[PDB]
């Protein structure tokens, strides 16, 4: 492990210090359908004319990014994504920008969001949840070794590929930090107490988020929920967590250590780091090497009608992409 | 049941991230 990560870091660093830029152009892609939306943009299924390959193109409105004060976060996102390389991280194939928008073209993951499947099915079995969780554990181990904090783990950001494996998407809040950081960001249900309490925090927030994810996958609902975020925040910092009767004792124990309000006791943040999670009883049947190599059989393989199929995604209202005649926010995104 | 409470909540759809 240690040796693998060392070489991974060498590869990452070379790209981190000399990021790829302007590797394609809008006109090289055929826009097909919207697969998701956001505050400052959308993600569309596109077809690369020259290769016939399908990709997911994330379009960010520069003016909207600026209004929401997400310039640095957006620069972080592209700089980090173009530099990482892990089997469970979506690949950034191309990136460019025009007068109005920023574009990030990534590998298309046809199976749809875990969110969709989890909500439809209700809840995942422990072996099913364990399969996905293992992939997140390895991914965070990879990301953290690179001094990267992810900060946006949730079913909505995890896509299922053709082999039933996970693809982590959305690096909008990812940041390379060696010390502590203070930005209030993430999703209500997944925010660690440190974040809510406005104090400096670190990679430990990702491990708390993992606890929330595992709980939600196995229960079908998050450990902390309410109709308004403030009420959710009150539950998170309270230090109280109730588990469904069907949760195994091993799962409950893992979750109590993951959803630990006390940082000096939260799994993933102790002196043994990720090993305290990897070696936990709940993960006893998990072969970490096999997971990384994708040789473990997936509990669920999505249905497909062919290339470019979007049946595993919801329908979103389409909107024309207008590129202004004038350059917008050029200096703010010069390094993109 | 907690499940019934969740399904009846306004937070079963896609959850937006919080900025600033
Ligand atoms: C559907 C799909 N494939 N790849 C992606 C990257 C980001 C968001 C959605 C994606």
């Amino acid at each position: 492990v240690k040796e693998f990560l060392a070489k991974a870091k060498e590869d990452f660093l070379k790209k981190w210090e000399n990021p790829a830029q302007n590797t394609a152009h809008l006109d090289q892609f055929e826009r097909i359908k919207t697969l998701g939306t956001g505050s400052f943009g959308r993600v569309m299924l596109v077809k690369h004319m020259e290769t016939g390959n399908h990709y997911a193109m994330k379009i960010l409105d520069k003016q909207k990014v600026v209004k929401l004060k997400q310039i640095e976060h957006t620069l972080n996102e592209k700089r980090i994504l173009q530099a990482v390389n892990f089997p469970f991280l979506v690949k950034l194939e191309f990136s460019f920008k025009d007068n109005s928008n920023l574009y990030m073209v990534m590998e298309y993951v046809p199976g749809g969001e875990m969110f969709s499947h989890l909500r439809r099915i209700g809840r995942f079995s422990e072996p099913h949840a364990r399969f996905y969780a293992a992939q997140i554990v390895l991914t965070f181990e990879y990301l953290h070794s690179l001094d990267l904090i992810y900060r946006d783990l949730k079913p909505e950001n995890l896509l299922i590929d053709q082999q039933g494996y996970i693809q982590v998407t959305d690096f909008g809040f990812a940041k390379r930090v060696k010390g502590r950081t203070w930005t209030l960001c993430g999703t209500p249900e997944y925010l660690a107490p440190e974040i809510i309490l406005s104090k400096g925090y670190n990679k430990a927030v990702d491990w708390w988020a993992l606890g929330v994810l595992i709980y939600e996958m196995a229960a079908g609902y998050p450990p902390f929920f309410a109709d308004q975020p403030i009420q959710i925040y009150e539950k998170i910092v309270s230090g109280k967590v109730r588990f469904p009767s069907h949760f195994s004792s091993d799962l409950k124990d893992l979750l109590r250590n993951l959803l630990q309000v006390d940082l000096t006791k939260r799994f993933g943040n102790l002196k043994d780091g990720v090993n305290d999670i990897k070696n936990h009883k709940w993960f006893a049947t998990t072969d970490w090497i096999a997971i990384y190599q994708r040789k473990v059989e997936a509990p669920f393989i999505p249905k497909f009608k062919g290339p470019g199929d979007t049946s595993n995604f919801d329908d979103y209202e389409e909107e024309e992409i207008r590129v202004s005649i004038n350059e917008k926010c050029g200096k703010e995104f010069s390094e993109f | 049941t907690t499940y019934a409470d969740f399904i009846a909540s306004g937070r079963t759809g896609r959850r937006n991230a919080i900025h600033d």
